[PDB]
């Protein structure tokens, strides 16, 4: 099943899998080091970022498709924010400066 | 103007509060049933100006104005919106004390002084404790009871301050004087010190100083309000699709809500004792309970849903965070296909497929249309598509050629798995995949699923254009050589190319060039002729810059003359470059792209390809019954082996043979029968097939298939066709042992039932053990992966003068490498080859050419000094120039390369993906060449290297130390096989002989240690105590462990003693007669007991220093990985001086330590396990191991140093994997040893950091910076202990990195006191806050970027 | 197409910013604004900028040269 854009879910902003006609399946953290591996900076850190964690990153890159401007913004990770977001839940809560 | 990592702190009342400004307003929106929310804002319509109740018009009485408004339905004026801030509400003000304390550490025990169970219990408690106070006595930490807090309060009145609850706690976490406790304990504790003092006061001392200079107040950990999350940042990934179900959130819930409204009702009612209390302690239970302790009351117990037990489920939700963030997402387009094999077209382009295209590239289509202009508008363009017009597939063509795809396999292992082609589309719903790089991808076409993914413009598509390109990467940073399988149907097919034959058709032919054209597709030729006069043309490429040509008349066959058409440029010319259609076609490819390793070198090598699966599908290779021959010696071999086990078995029936003797020789004598059976196999397999021709006497080469693919390579092994058609070996999985039933069936022959069930049996284990190996292999990775993160590879070049020493591992009979593999490659600070003549200068870089010069040229010298990535002078990162020069890519490599990082830690996954047969391979063989039989490797003078060489009166040679040294050196000195020679060994010619290929000097049996004595007479046990130390009746001397303390000093020992009572010593020996008995063994004779000359006296059952034998394959992968120490260490010499030992020890550790005489004496005892190496009588020199067996990681680092680590490290590595097949160059595996051997101890002073550890290059800036500064005394050295390395990942300076890798509630409550801010110099915390990874590709943008930090 | 980019690495060896490198030109071939120096193929503005690296005279001077001589005229 070949898939672009979809569904998303209300947890950490990510898809929720195959069979759902969305997603990219899956590269796990053996792809992280796999372009860890390759020593490619940008396809592992606007993978983990742009494509679900980052709404900046796909409202930039689909606009930047007009014209073909080809950058990505980097961003700031919503699953990051779940992070930072349990940990305020926790009794040590930790703002940004 | 960038932001820079984040900032670690706690929960304060100001920023919380500006979290919330609103304290806690309303449900917002929701209950539409209900029609109404929490009503009370500025309006046109108030009715409530210039009061709180009065009308504007100044009539708010009767029935005007007031609570009426103008609309008195429903929609209320509170809402405070959904997602933009954290909001905060009350949620609990009063205490939290959560996520401190949590930690096994106590920090508000620490700081309050007080253990961790008593502030559980005094939580929730009743508290009083005293503050402060100038009228008082009493500590400012002194506790009170509830009496004591009535008599005191009652007693002195004013000036005494306490609270009710929590308080006294928040009363003293706000009241703890970090200035004066600081100076107040470092006084004291400076004043008076002690072994238990350091410890709890010391790392006090230097803690309290973290704390006042981190900046954050104690008094925040506590929170007066608790941020709320909203639900997109809050939200929880229910376990059954989102319910809550019975959970102790629920029970919280509950009570909480109750207990915490009515708590603050009541706090801000000024309730009386009953409601404060009633609530008090409802709230206090309902904040503390969710923190800590608490009974999971909830609901039923069993048949109900519980997620709560540490209340880690939200930071943790399997292993961590991990699934959130920091580990593999969905990604994004995505074909998710299933492999197929292309054979034509480029080694990098994609069978990818119409279906699959138009798909993931309608922007690329809309866009298309939109500058081209074929379309009007966005939608017109969408409805284009949408119709699926035959216009939109030329546009589309347009696109794909040039645009490409990048391809993986779900379990990805190594770099190479994603791989970029050109993709041009094929009709089907598959992929058409390039075999070659199948083996690459190691994907198989039984229907393992594909991850198929499309990248984005610039960055993604020209970076796997110019680096992940699968002809652009072609060697392999893991075996070193380039990684290429043309294995099946390309060596059948090249195998069946190149070959000759006897008689058959066209005998010789004058044409040469042309001749396949012409010959071979005309008639008369066939594919291959023996004895052909056609000539050769040939390249020379020694001149420079230019290729000399040549011809000549070669034999050759005419298949030959075929594959010479491949490659057009300069080759041996059918010498080399055909041979017999073997691997050794794939050592040609490599000889081949060894010059200039782009161009034709690279392109039209698929020729080899495309004439491989081309002629060998034109010869048509079949597999039938005529194809396997049986041989017919297999009915002697077994009725042989029969009759002779029947004799076996007889003799067991008359009790002559033991049944263990007996089950073992019969096992011997199926194996050597089997072995029979395969080699008459073999012979049938050549010689048997024939070829009928003319008179057929002088047949032919072998055509069969099996006997193809056995000697070209293709697949298939002697094993499986000696299960084929000979025997098929035996094992049984439950026993372990070989069964005494074998199989004499080949499998054209019937099977019985009982074979097939044995054989089953064993084959299920295989798949059990097959199976098993994945998942550690995975887990393997995922540890050594997590240690590798560390590298920067920043600096070029420091110039290190530091470097390891390079020496052949000769081992065995044969050498198991040689030197110029090992040098070949790296820095070389001196590395003078050949006796100093002159040979490599100091600033010299070693390549293939002139490292293969100085190997092939005067190789007499196989040492030579190479610059290691293990010692670099560079601070920060790692040294390319010193590390080495290689890569996928070229030569040459540059900063910001993972390099032996990922490179090693993708390496190791190959190794122990699969075991070696039963992994008892791997392991101790407990049978060595040494062990046994000792053997040369070249003729030449074996010597004995850190040796003393003791002549007998027999006419042997036996070494007087212990560790020794057997080498044997050619007649250019070059060492061909070097073995330890242990105490023991009788040798029939010591020194000053010579030896030829396989001659053993010495021989002792592994099982029973001969302990030959020298001069005849009656043994005598010397220093054996009875019932204590040592204990047909037969003496049995073990180790000093356990025998008693008292007597353990001495050492049991076999004195051979002459008739009239005196010693007669040996010839040219000082020492008399007697042999060193170490722990376990066991003595035969017993006292009074008359000895000839070379009696046996004891032996050793077992080895019992470093006793266990082997743990494994996977134990000693994760025990070396793992780093720790050995089990058992032995002794070492720290410092040089007098070696000695005296005395005795009473009731303490064995043999203390006469030596230490010269620079300060210390006395050094131990438990005396391993039998001492060093010498009484004797000086020894620092770095001499006292004693036999293991060094440990702690003694090996700081004795026998980092070079005997690394080649401790390598050869065992490079051994195991080597006997597994896999050969690992010494780079990668040494950068696993700079990884393993940083964060190494510091026992400086002066520089602060008092008795603790601190980084290495914390100690190369403080001692950098010391001797810069005046005073140079203040540095000193550092211990190189490497702890257990798995805690490594747990030591990164990093703070948001490895909270994933490791418990993020425990790394979240240790690190969030200590409070260092993560600075995004962590790559996987870059990976997780966004900002690109300062290495790869990114790191010239992150080094000139980064490089205004110290501007602000 | 071009057989290996370790002919432009020959050139110039660097291959940690030839990306950039490659990625700025095909990045003005790209979004417009510039012209193929080279005979196509039917290779796309990428490839164009892989053998516009190969002439050897498209580099990182060329690039800020060019760049600061372009925004000047603009």
């Amino acid at each position: 099943h070949a898939r672009s854009t979809g569904s998303y879910s209300l947890v950490t902003q990510q898809p929720l899998g195959g069979k759902a006609q969305f997603g990219g399946q899956r590269f796990g953290e053996m792809e992280v080091w796999a372009l860890e591996a390759y020593g490619a900076a940008y396809t592992l850190q606007e993978m983990l970022t742009v494509k679900s964690d980052d709404v900046n990153g796909r409202t930039k890159m689909y606009k930047n498709i007009v014209d073909g401007n080809h950058q990505m913004e980097p961003g700031m990770p919503e699953s990051f924010n779940v992070l930072l977001k349990e940990i305020r839940s926790l009794g040590i809560n930790i703002e940004l400066e | 103007e960038e932001f820079d990592a984040i900032k670690i702190a706690l929960a304060s009342p100001d920023m919380i509060r500006s979290w919330s400004f609103g304290e806690v307003k309303k449900p917002e929106t929701i209950n539409y049933r209900t029609f109404k929310p929490e009503r009370d804002x500025x309006x046109x319509x108030x009715x409530x100006x210039x009061x709180x109740x009065x009308x504007x018009x100044x009539x708010x009485x009767x029935x005007x104005x007031x609570x009426x408004x103008x609309x008195x339905x429903x929609x209320x004026x509170x809402x405070x919106x959904x997602r933009e801030r954290m909001g905060h509400i009350e949620l609990a003000s009063p205490t939290a004390h959560i996520w401190f304390l949590k930690s096994l550490p106590s920090r508000i025990g620490l700081l309050l002084d007080m253990p961790l169970r008593d502030i559980e219990r005094v939580l929730y408690f009743e508290s009083y404790v005293v503050i402060e106070g100038g009228m008082t006595n009493l500590e400012r930490q002194q506790i009170l009871t509830e009496e004591q807090y009535l008599d005191a309060l009652e007693e002195f009145g004013d000036e005494f301050d306490a609270k009710m609850g929590a308080e006294a706690i928040q009363a003293l976490l706000k009241s703890m004087d970090l200035e004066q406790e600081c100076e107040q304990l470092r006084e004291e504790l400076n004043e008076t010190n002690s072994e238990t003092k350091r410890k709890k006061l010391t790392k006090r001392i230097k803690l309290l100083e973290a704390f006042v200079q981190s900046g954050n107040k104690p008094e925040w950990m506590i929170l007066t309000v608790l941020p709320v999350l909203p639900p997109d940042l809050r939200p929880l990934v229910p376990l059954d699709g989102g319910r809550f179900a019975t959970s102790d959130l629920n029970d919280l819930y509950r009570r909480v809500i109750n207990r915490n409204n009515r708590l603050k009702r009541l706090l801000d009612l000024a309730a009386p004792d009953i409601i404060v209390r009633n609530e008090k302690r409802m709230l206090q239970e309902a904040v503390d309970a969710l923190l800590d302790n608490g009974r999971r009351g909830r609901a039923i117990t069993g048949s109900n849903k519980r997620p709560l037990k540490s209340l880690a489920d939200m930071i943790k939700g399997k292993q961590g965070r991990f699934r959130q963030n920091l580990l593999g997402k969905r990604v994004d387009y995505s074909g998710r296909s299933v492999i197929t094999v292309g054979p034509y077209l480029r080694l990098h382009q994609c069978g990818l497929p119409k279906k699959m295209a138009l798909e993931l590239f309608k922007p690329f289509i809309y866009g298309k249309l939109e500058l081209r202009g074929l379309a009007t508008t966005i939608k017109a363009a969408k409805k284009m598509v949408e119709r699926e017009e035959a216009v939109v597939w030329d546009i589309l063509d347009e696109v794909i050629r040039e645009h490409p795809v990048l391809l993986n396999r779900a379990p990805t292992l190594h770099r190479l798995g994603i791989q970029a082609f050109e993709p041009v589309l094929i009709e089907g719903k598959a992929i058409q995949l390039h075999p070659l790089v199948c083996a690459a991808y190691n994907a198989d076409f039984d229907g393992d699923q594909m991850a198929v993914h499309v990248p984005l413009t610039l960055e993604a598509q020209l970076e796997a254009r110019a680096l992940m390109m699968s002809t652009n990467n072609i060697l392999s940073p893991a075996n070193g050589e380039p990684i290429i399988v043309p294995s099946q149907d390309v060596v059948l097919g090249l195998y069946y190319m190149t070959r000759d034959c006897v008689n058959a058709k066209g005998e010789g032919m004058v044409l040469t060039g042309p001749k396949e054209a012409e010959r071979l597709y005309r008639s008369g030729l066939a594919s291959l002729h023996a004895r052909v006069k056609v000539r050769i043309t040939e390249y020379e490429k020694d001149a420079n810059g230019e290729l000399v040509a040549k011809t000549s008349l070669k034999d050759t066959t005419v298949g030959r003359a075929i594959l010479w058409m491949i490659v057009p440029k300069g080759l041996p010319y059918s010498i080399v470059n055909q041979a017999l259609g073997k691997k050794a076609i794939s050592k040609m490819l490599n000889t081949c792209y060894r010059i200039l390793g782009l161009k034709p070198t690279v392109i039209f090598a698929d020729q080899i390809m495309y004439t491989g699966f081309a002629y060998a599908a034109r010869s048509g290779a079949s597999v039938g019954i005529d194809d396997m021959v049986i041989p017919e010696k297999k009915h002697e071999i077994i009725s042989e082996a029969e009759a002779e086990v029947a004799e076996i078995q007889e003799q067991f029936q008359s009790g002559l043979v033991t049944a263990g003797e007996r089950y073992n020789k019969v096992i011997d004598i199926w194996a050597a029968a089997n072995d029979r059976v395969s080699k008459a196999m073999m012979d049938n397999l050549q010689t048997e097939t024939v070829i009928n021709r003319d008179g057929q006497e002088e047949k032919q080469v072998s055509f069969n298939s099996i006997y193809m693919m056995a000697d070209s390579g293709a697949r298939g092994s002697a094993a499986q066709i000696r299960q084929l058609a000979g025997m098929r070996g035996l094992m049984a999985k439950p026993d372990g042992s070989i069964i005494e039933t074998p199989i004499t069936a080949n499998f054209r022959e019937g099977l019985n039932v009982l074979q097939y069930f044995i054989s089953t049996h064993g084959a299920r284990k295989g798949l059990a053990d097959t199976a098993l190996k994945t998942a550690n292999s995975g887990y393997l990775t995922r540890r050594l992966v997590d240690v590798a993160q560390d590298l920067v590879v920043t600096e070029d070049d420091c110039g290190t003068h530091e470097g390891i020493m390079m020496t052949p591992v000769i081992e065995g009979g044969d050498v198991k490498e040689p030197l110029r593999d090992r040098v070949l490659g790296r820095v070389t600070a001196e590395d003078v080859l050949k006796p100093g003549t002159a040979d490599i200068l100091v600033p010299r870089n070693t390549l293939l050419h002139e490292q293969w010069c100085d190997l092939l040229e005067e190789n007499s010298v196989d040492a030579v000094k190479v610059r290691s990535v293990v010692s670099c002078d560079t601070d920060f990162g790692v040294c390319a120039h010193c590390y080495g020069r290689d890569l996928a890519r070229g030569h040459i490599i540059n900063k910001g390369e993972a390099i032996g990082v990922i490179a090693a830690q993708s390496i190791g996954e190959p190794g122990t993906q699969l075991t070696m047969r039963t992994f008892h391979i791997g392991g101790a063989a407990s049978r060595a060449a040494a062990e046994s039989s000792i053997q040369v490797k070249n003729k030449g003078s074996i010597k004995l290297s850190n040796v003393k060489s003791v002549v007998n009166s027999s006419g042997k040679l036996v070494i007087t130390s212990r560790n020794t040294e057997l080498k044997l050196i050619d007649e250019f000195g070059r060492t061909k096989e070097s073995y330890k020679v242990p105490y023991g060994a009788v040798l029939a010619k010591g020194d000053g002989e010579q030896v030829a290929g396989g001659e053993t000097v010495a021989n002792w049996d592994p099982h029973t240690m001969p302990v030959i004595t020298e001069v005849s007479g009656f043994v005598r046990f010397t220093d054996m105590i009875d019932g204590q130390t040592i204990t047909l009746s037969s003496l049995v001397v073990l180790d000093s462990a356990e025998r008693t303390a008292g007597g353990k000093d001495l050492r049991p020992a076999l004195k051979i003693v002459d008739a009239q009572g005196n010693d007669v010593l040996i010839p040219g020996t000082d020492m008399p007669a007697q042999y060193f008995l170490p722990g376990k063994a066991i003595v035969q004779l017993e006292d009074g007991v008359q000895i000839s000359s070379g009696d046996t006296l004891a032996r050793i059952p077992q080895e019992s220093g470093g006793t266990k034998d082997i743990t494994g394959g996977l134990p000693r992968v994760a025990d070396l990985f793992e780093a720790r120490r050995p089990k058992e260490p032995a002794i070492l010499a720290e410092i040089s001086g007098i070696v000695s030992f005296g005395k005795e020890t009473k009731g303490k550790r064995r043999l203390v330590i006469t030596p230490v005489d010269g620079s300060d004496p210390y006395e050094e005892m131990i438990p005396k396990w391993r039998q001492l190496n060093v010498f009484e009588g004797e000086r020894v020199e620092r770095g001499d191991v006292i004693s036999d067996g293991p060094e440990a990681p702690h003694d090996i680092l700081r004795l026998r140093g980092v070079h005997a680590v690394t080649r401790y490290i390598v050869n065992e590595v490079q051994d195991v994997y080597r006997l597994q097949g896999v050969k690992i160059n010494d780079k990668h595996i040494e950068v696993i040893v700079r990884q393993m051997l940083r964060k190494a101890t510091i026992v400086n002073a002066g520089s602060s950091d008092f008795l603790e550890g601190e980084q290495v290059e914390y100690s190369r800036v403080k001692i950098a910076n010391r001797e810069l500064e005046a005073n140079g005394k203040v540095g000193a050295t550092y211990s190189r202990d490497l702890l257990g390395i798995t805690k490594a990942s747990l030591a990164t300076e990093s703070f948001i990195s490895a909270a994933s890798f490791q418990e993020t509630t425990r790394v979240l409550t240790e690190a969030a006191v200590a409070g260092k801010r993560d600075e995004l110099r962590g790559l996987k915390e870059n990976v997780i806050v966004g900002r690109l990874i300062p290495a790869g590709t990114g790191y010239a943008y992150h080094q000139d970027r980064m490089r205004r930090r110290a501007a602000g | 197409a071009r057989v290996t980019v370790q002919d432009a690495v020959e050139k110039i060896g660097n291959r940690f910013d030839l990306v950039l490198v490659a990625a700025r030109r095909a990045r003005q071939m790209q979004v417009g604004g510039k012209d193929p120096l080279v005979p196509e193929e039917n290779d796309k503005t990428t490839v164009i900028a892989l053998r516009e690296i190969e002439e050897g005279l498209i580099n990182n001077q060329i690039l800020d040269v060019r760049e600061r001589q372009e925004q000047q005229e603009q």
